[PDB]
């Protein structure tokens, strides 16, 4: 199956512009790559529903916008290098939200056979991306500071322990986070983040461990912010 | 004939469709004419040529195909009509339509009083990759036949010399159907399908080829 | 531009379940209609598209159907996986719409919490402010009362929780209570406990400690 | 590509192997196929597994094809098996010659 990443998300100011990108890679049927389908893109603002913004052919035609974001936001593509992308000026604040590429499973054009379907046909996303979060605000990125979450005896409950890492005062949305680099994935929880009073993030990454293993294993959480550049290994051992 | 050979008036190349439905006593063939749509070859080229200019006439009658489970009107970059991708107005470019493409058995029978010639295509792919991206199966076939005739057709995938940006390549047939006969086209693939008939005639038309102006 | 509801806004159901979920358009859209699942903070996946057809590689337990106005996405025996929200979309005609989103949540066995306290670091101490985390992990249902105590002394306004979706595998839920205080009032102190009152324990829970200890 | 003011002659062929054996043996692909073509035309061959007469030890064959190419095109080999290749071409001439059958001697 063809496969979609995007980027190019972070904070920006009202008024200003950016560019979303997307890359398709993998194949479907045939060997197909994202230039022989349509693309559109969907965005999602926080805790809200889905919405459609753009649609873009296979050759690059056919071109439609949600009025939201008419005569503001430019859809376009690149099919020698299976990239799409989407350009956004004056955005305003209401614009914040992950944006998805989504590609529509009906095969658009065939370059080797010189095939064009002759209309378009929008059906459904078979394949999205894991989005990328946009947030227009006046307010300047902040890099989280990471704490351990530290297991002491007498911590356990159940038969097993805890551990985690504690990713506070950062801005904005999202961090992501794994742990031993994405070796321990069992147990792991990473908590939605809360605004706190000061308009910063904080967010906590617990996982349960054997008490035994513990002692044996070295565990590390690895936290990541886009916006801020911010890539943090931190290493958490008992008191 | 101006730009444009007879036989790509009939196929309905865009730049040559002003000869829609024309008649002729002589068509006369420039030596600038050019093809400007999908690439195409046509086994015994001389003889649809010469049937054609024989009979006449271009008049085409559109019948009302049914195509169940697959695409229609495909086209081509190779051959723009108007500002978008097109293909030969007289022929449909038949693809899958969701994953498969299924076994099209269709009849069309001759239920008037003249000769109706059909003009239809077989697609050779370049690649495999295309093959399967357009027909789902890895090789196809088109059969086409009346109550004493059939001809069958597989199409060869492999590249041909780069044509308006194509190795690929149509090949192009015909069948003739008499009165109180029928058609049968039968394919799982690679079936460029008529979209009507062209209706025959006897008489004093024929071809030359000339670059002599023409005078009153 | 065609508006999609989907009913209802929450569902909760039990695991084996037969569920049922609905989609109405303002307009007639005949079946181009499709379903999604969104998993929380994951991008949406396709289920079903043109009203009745099963993705590949989708589970058979989904099957969409209907048509006009009126469509249903059915899960024949609801799994814990199942849990997150899910929309229907119209391609009618642009632009394309999506529903609501109707969110699954699974009813199952009470599952009491495992918990821990965990003191601030000394990095952050170092720095004047001090975060004391609570954690309850795995448990159900969702509703829980956690109460901070500082020497003995029930702390609020000063604490904040976060409780992740309701797990894919077991439908369980986990929280976290964070109470955030200043180095200098978390030195003027000794004891911390978190008091979790939840339906899967008799009594109140103490998990606590001793600064600097 | 013919980049030369006359007609070229290629002549190539198909091998048609008696067994599946001998296809994949010398070829690995079960079926092979040679495509030949100009810029305007274009032959597909299929060979054709099976036994034919028994002549010189063989019971398989080779089919013999030929494609012209004028000034300006260019041929395009494409083959995943069977294919006798040309080593070149021959220059093709206009004029009086021909052929006759005889069994006539040669006189001065
Ligand atoms: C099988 O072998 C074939 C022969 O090598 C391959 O066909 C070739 O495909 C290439 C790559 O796309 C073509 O390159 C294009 O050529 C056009 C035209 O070039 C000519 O005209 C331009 C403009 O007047 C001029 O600049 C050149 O010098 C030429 O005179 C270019 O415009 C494109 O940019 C592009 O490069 C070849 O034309 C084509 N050759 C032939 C003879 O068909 C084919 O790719 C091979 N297939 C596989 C699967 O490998
Ligand atoms: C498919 O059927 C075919 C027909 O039966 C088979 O072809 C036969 O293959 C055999 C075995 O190799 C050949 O036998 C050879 O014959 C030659 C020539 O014999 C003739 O000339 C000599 C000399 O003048 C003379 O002695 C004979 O009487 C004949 O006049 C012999 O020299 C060899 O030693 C050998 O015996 C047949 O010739 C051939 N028949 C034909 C008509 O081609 C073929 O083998 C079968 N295939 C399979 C897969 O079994």
């Amino acid at each position: 199956q063809v496969q979609l990443q995007e980027s190019g998300g972070g904070l920006v100011q009202p008024g200003e512009s950016l560019r979303l990108s997307c890359v398709g890679s993998g194949s479907s049927f045939g060997e197909s790559t994202l230039s022989y389908y349509a693309v559109s893109w969907v965005r999602q603002a926080p805790g809200k529903g889905l919405e459609w913004l753009s649609i873009i052919n296979a050759g690059g035609g056919d071109i439609d916008y949600a009025d939201s974001v008419e005569g503001r936001f430019t859809i376009s593509r690149d099919n020698s290098k299976e990239t799409l992308y989407l350009q956004m000026t004056n955005l305003r604040v209401e614009d914040t939200g992950v944006y998805y590429c989504a590609k529509h499973m009906s095969m658009q054009q065939v370059v080797s056979a010189g095939w064009e379907r002759a209309d378009l046909v929008g059906d459904a996303f078979d394949v999205w991306g894991q989005g990328t979060m946009v947030t227009v605000s006046s307010a300047s990125t902040k890099g989280p500071s990471v704490f351990p979450l530290a297991p002491s005896s007498k911590s356990t409950s159940g038969g097993t322990a805890a551990l985690g890492c504690l990713v506070k005062d950062y801005f904005p949305e999202p961090v992501t986070v794994s742990w031993n680099s994405g070796a321990l994935t069992s147990g792991v929880h990473t908590f939605p983040a809360v605004l706190q009073s000061s308009g910063l993030y904080s967010l906590s990454s617990v996982v349960t461990v054997p008490s035994s293993s513990l002692g044996t294993q070295t565990y590390i959480c690895n936290v990541n912010h886009k916006p801020s550049n911010t890539k943090v290994d931190k290493r958490v051992e008992p008191k | 004939g101006i730009d444009c050979t007879l036989i790509d008036a009939l196929l309905g190349d865009p730049h040559c469709d002003v000869f829609q439905n024309e008649t002729w006593d002589l068509f006369v063939e420039r030596s600038k004419a050019f093809s400007n749509c999908y690439p195409y070859d046509v086994p015994d080229y001389a003889s649809l040529r010469s049937l054609v200019a024989s009979s006449g006439t271009l008049e085409f009658i559109t019948e009302g195909f049914t195509w169940t489970g697959v695409t229609q009107n495909g086209g081509s970059n190779a051959c723009k009509r108007g500002p978008g991708s097109g293909f030969f107005s007289r022929l449909n470019w038949l693809t899958k339509s969701g994953s498969t493409y299924p076994v099209l058995n269709v009849t069309m029978p001759n239920n008037d009083n003249f000769d109706k010639l059909y003009i239809w295509g077989v697609h050779h792919p370049s690649t495999n990759q295309e093959q399967t991206s357009l027909y789902v199966q890895a090789s196809g076939r088109v059969t086409v036949s009346t109550r004493r005739s059939q001809q069958t057709i597989i199409p060869n995938i492999g590249s041909r010399p780069w044509v308006r940006g194509l190795s690929s390549r149509i090949s192009i047939y015909w069948t003739i159907v008499k009165p109180g006969d029928v058609l049968v086209i039968n394919s799982n693939g690679n079936l460029i399908a008529p979209r009507g008939y062209f209706k025959m005639r006897t008489g004093k038309s024929s071809i030359m080829r000339s670059d002599a102006p023409i005078d009153t | 531009d065609i508006q999609l509801t989907q009913s209802p806004s929450s569902l909760s159901a039990s695991v084996g379940d037969r569920v049922t979920l609905t989609c109405q358009a303002s307009q007639d859209i005949r079946k181009f209609l499709n379903w999604y699942q969104q998993k929380p903070g994951k991008g949406p996946k396709l289920l079903i598209y043109d009203a009745s057809n099963l993705q590949r590689g989708v589970p058979s337990r989904f099957s969409g159907g209907g048509s006009g106005t009126d469509f249903t996405l059915i899960i024949s025996s609801l799994q814990p996986e199942d849990v997150g929200t899910y929309y229907c979309q119209q391609y009618d005609g642009l632009p394309f719409t999506f529903g609501g989103g109707t969110k699954v949540v699974i009813k199952r066995t009470v599952a009491a919490p495992s918990v821990f306290i965990f003191p601030p670091s000394d990095e952050q101490l170092k720095s004047g402010t001090a975060s004391v985390v609570c954690l309850l992990n795995n448990f159900y249902p969702r509703e829980a009362k956690v109460q901070w105590k500082v020497d003995n002394a029930l702390q609020s306004g000063n604490s904040q929780e976060s409780v992740t979706e309701q797990d894919s595998k077991d439908s369980t839920y986990s929280l976290s209570s964070t109470l955030t205080l200043s180095k200098a009032d978390y030195e003027k102190h000794k004891v911390y406990a978190c008091e979790v009152t939840h339906q899967g324990l008799s009594s109140p829970v103490t998990k606590s400690f001793n600064r600097g200890e």
